[PDB]
């Protein structure tokens, strides 16, 4: 029975329920205060994981932060896609270098091992906004810095703010994310052993 | 090679006066007029210098927090980075003294987010209560660029709470609201009874009374069915983890209740449902101490009112009465002493400003020819007039557009008006003034 | 809830590309036009900054390189505290970019004192040979404060040396004495037969001369008696403990020679005397072959001449004179870019103080006049005049003392000087004003 | 034998010759720039050096740093001071508190083991400048802060610059303070073992 776990009350029951592995406890108090009271989940992790190949299955098994996932999600490793306390699973981290660079590979190479999981495209990626524009009294939501480039030429009230790292959105700007996200989605290439492979 | 030389072994002790020093300058009790700690003395000061005329800019933590070793701080920057998210937030103070924008925690989760992901700025609560900061008294040791204490309105100390373990001594100063210290100052300036302040934490709406006098809080249950309730609110040094881990989690471990996370957006909201294992008692009184006992909803408490005045010397208060009347006695004088000084700037103001009146009519009379002087004899003339001599540079440096009657006229009524100034700053007093600065705060 | 899926693997290059970033913008090649490298480009943007007006002020290394996090320095502070020692000394650089009081350590022991016990300052050195700072092409990246190279006169590439070591590429441009690079600039801005500039390493009095095509570094060994001699100097990349440790203590250890440590002021003084068990043969060129041999007297090196240009492209030059030769050809252009604007901001003063004269000696001539007129209706006739119009704020700013004479001749007289000053920037070229900048160096 | 040694000629012999433990192989190489050729000679040390009492006498053997003294100066632990390669020792570190509160009770418990050295008073500490004042154009030494504040009265353009270390000092500085240099000695009093109870 794990314990840093934000179970909702549709665990196990079929719904379209999402987790949420973002990266930092305080991002996951956000959630709390932000979460669905039913529909979303989320779990925190402890950051920077060893390579999910280089060793054995039991050795998969041997990591505690693999071990809570698997068993939040109740894919055990080893079997089939079924069972799954949690219909969806969403990553989202602090996006300079910490989860992209170091969290966002890692996590897709221990979820690469269940290739029915990418076919059903179960999981996800919330694409938080690099850059935030306040203009007027609505803000807008640039979400990359060619997009901002882009679109700066004709725009009034040019105020800038970097949301590099998920500790600079306000609790509105959490709410908005989570509410309406565009959750973009992982890979699923011809061959799914050497784009990875490259990570060594 | 000049060789002087005692058998004195007894200058050790400079190195316990050094251990002296790293235990009296860098303590944790708060100190009572400014209510401020020994870091965030250093954060706060650059704060102000970092936000300067554009106090609206949020400047990054790293920078506010990591920038305070040349102001004075004898300590790794961690403290400075810890003690900026545990003051800056608003779920642990009723008088938040900066303002953040970033992810600070909240009760469900006391954590801070990152030291660069966030931003802080000196909050508007901090310019409406710390009036006259440029008249703190210097510290004794150079180094410590900021002062020895701000000079606040109400005193800081009781508001905010705070918790320090000193070596031998131990602070755990209550919150109190701000309406009640604001009423509590007041009233003591006009020497009346003091009322007691009352006590209000952040962010909660459950229950704190005294009555065994140790100021307990208490959170509320309510009672949803026969075997459930919905448990609102519970004690405040209570987060989710350590909450679930150290008391819910043993209790459903033990077999008898099973919890459902319902943790809204405004508080906790931890609801039960019992099992067959279980007393649920009848009579309402005997499963009332059941239910608050089993869930941790009493918390007991006490009061250890110990802090440094406005010399080096720590006081021990037994109630918050004294500490305000002390405090208000303390801001008396220091609020006398800006009275006296706004009445010296005052009347040079004044007398600048009516000099510069009668040059402008002398001149717009043609009495005295701006033209024509030579080596601008001006100067060497006026510095044989009465009231001209005093300011003839001032008295010089006159625009063209401060010839035209626009700013002639207005000029002598703004003379007038400095006069009638001076006048009122003359006869106002220590009293009133601090009690119009008592009510500017809201 | 927007899908936006795509089952995309191409977004794995935002690791490379990242990681690209993190092997572009923060490699170890300097680059030739300013001749930096990225710690101390964001190093001396700090220093300028702390500067200010009191350039005289030793500012501590610890604000000089911990502060640079917040200029858009993407790495450790430790980088930029260690890069502040290495290029801020005199036993390293024949052309010091910052100026220290504190030990900075010298050639006999390679290593610098602390973090916060020295000082440091933006040079003399620096004033007289990096102008036009402020036209700096900004860099592409906003985060990018300080701009992305300087403008120097003379390449700081040459001098001062530098050895890096990045992912493939290995540089390390030998220095050049600082009147070799000026005389090779001086001639290659009329274009005639270009010089080789000399080696001249710092604090070094022995002999630098190339075998063939490559540099070589060679110390001086004095006789003094029949079984001793005087080292006066040894190879460069050499301090006390290591050369010691690695060849002179092995030679001892073989009962071959004893040495007296007597490491002067002036640089290394290892005397050394031998004893019979070792050669010490005649005909004094096979015992000086054996001596420059065994003590270690020999130095070889290449010239890697690999740098970044003014784009993010990295050029290999086989000489020197392709690298002075580029850096004059745009540096060229730098300058002219200086002369335009001079130009156009002289042009717009001289006009000002011509209308700033002419208002002057109308309002003594009275035609004008400036009092008695309501709503401050000089501007609203200023508007309507063939040249007040343009500078009316400007016009009515004028003192009490502008009007005196002494003011006023002389302000004519002043912009009379602006005038023929404005013909000195429309008259002069390029090559005069960058030879002038050449000379001014020293 | 030794490595981080200064030996000098006169080193064993009957002339005056005094050691040097400064702190930091920056102090040590500005003193070889500022050294005398034959009289002064020197050694650097390493930084936190345990408490030296308390132990077997293997045990002040044991660290690194006490044999490199011990062979130095030649006064073998168990015996005495009959010989000794260096007239006098003197100790000197960065005063603020690196080898006030560090250095100073160690290397003074280690010295005293041998009451007789402690008599002959050959153990000697060098003052350093905590303040100097620039005066016109020539600079003035105050030797503390009580100093400092009982003479800051009557003088002319108050340049003050703090000492901190022995990194602070320049050229002219550390020849003065070499060259003619003021002493104190270590001055136990009767009690040998009363006075550092403090220590452990």
């Amino acid at each position: 029975k794990v314990h840093k776990h934000i179970k909702a009350n549709l665990c196990g029951k079929d719904a379209d329920t999402t987790l949420f592995l973002t990266e930092g406890d305080s991002a996951i108090g956000y959630l709390i205060d932000v979460r669905d009271k039913e529909l979303h989940g989320g779990y925190p992790l402890r950051g920077k994981v060893l390579n999910s190949w280089g060793m054995s299955y039991a050795d998969m098994l041997k990591n505690k932060e693999l071990f809570d996932i698997c068993a939040i999600t109740g894919l055990v490793l080893g079997e089939k896609a079924e069972n799954l306390n949690y219909h969806n699973i969403a990553i989202m981290t602090d996006a300079d270098h910490d989860g992209l660079g170091s969290i966002y590979p890692s996590l897709l190479g221990f979820f690469s091992n269940w290739p029915e999981l990418f076919e059903q495209g179960r999981i996800r990626f919330v694409k938080t906004p690099v850059i935030i524009a306040h203009v007027g009294k609505k803000q807008e939501w640039f979400y990359t810095v060619a997009e901002y480039e882009s679109a700066k030429d004709a725009l009034p009230k040019h105020s800038i703010r970097y949301i590099k790292g998920l500790g600079s959105l306000e609790k509105s700007e959490y709410r908005e994310m989570i509410q309406n996200p565009v959750y973009d989605v992982v890979k699923l290439p011809e061959n799914w052993k050497e784009l990875f492979e490259m990570l060594m | 090679m000049q060789l002087n030389n005692r058998d004195l072994k007894s200058i050790i002790d400079n190195e316990a006066l050094a251990y002296a020093m790293y235990t009296v300058e860098n303590r944790a009790i708060p100190n009572m007029i400014d209510g401020f700690k020994p870091v965030q003395r250093f954060v706060i000061a650059r704060a102000l210098d970092l936000a300067r005329g554009n106090k609206d800019k949020f400047h990054k933590l790293a920078s506010i927090a990591g920038g305070v070793a040349d102001l004075g701080y004898h300590h790794g920057e961690n403290s400075a980075q810890d003690a900026g998210a545990l003051m800056a937030n608003t779920w642990n103070n009723n008088f938040p003294l900066l303002d953040g924008q970033g992810n600070f925690g909240s009760r469900t989760v006391q954590k801070a987010a990152a030291s660069r992901y966030i931003f802080a700025r000196v909050s508007k609560n901090f310019y409406n209560v710390y009036k006259d900061t440029e008249y703190a008294p210097v510290h004794q040791d150079k180094e410590h660029i900021p002062p020895a204490f701000y000079l606040p309105i109400i005193p800081t100390v009781l508001l905010n709470g705070v918790s320090g373990i000193a070596t031998g001594y131990a602070t755990y100063i209550l919150p109190h609201s701000v309406s009640s210290v604001k009423k509590a100052v007041l009233q003591a300036l006009q020497g009346k009874k003091v009322t007691k302040p009352k006590v209000e934490f952040p962010e909660f709406r459950g229950e704190v009374v005294e009555i065994d006098g140790q100021y307990e809080i208490r959170g509320t249950y309510k009672f949803t069915s026969r075997t459930q309730m919905h448990i609102t609110e519970i004690p405040y040094k209570y987060d989710r983890e350590t909450y679930v881990s150290k008391i819910l989690d043993p209790l459903e471990n033990k077999g008898f209740i099973t919890w459902d996370d319902a943790c809204g957006e405004h508080g906790f909201g931890f609801k039960v449902k019992f099992r067959k294992e279980y007393s649920l008692s009848d009579n309402e009184e005997e499963r009332h101490a059941k239910i608050m006992k089993d869930f941790g909803l009493i918390e007991r408490r006490s009061q250890n009112i110990t802090v440094i005045n406005e010399k080096g010397k720590l006081q021990v208060y037994d109630n918050v009465v004294d500490l305000i009347k002390d405090f208000v006695e303390v801001r008396k004088t220091y609020v006398q002493k800006r009275i006296d000084n706004k009445i010296k700037e005052t009347e040079s103001a004044f007398r600048l400003a009516f000099a510069k009146a009668h040059f402008i009519k002398k001149v717009i009379s043609g009495e005295i020819v701006v033209q024509g002087k030579t080596r601008k004899e001006l100067t060497e003339e006026l510095s044989k007039i009465d009231m001209y001599s005093s300011y003839v540079d001032k008295l010089v440096g006159m625009n063209i557009f401060h010839m035209t009657s626009d700013e002639a006229k207005k000029l002598a009524e703004e003379a007038k008006a400095k006069k009638e100034e001076n006048e009122y700053w003359k006869t106002t007093d220590v009293v009133t003034e601090y009690t119009k600065d008592l009510e500017e705060i809201k």
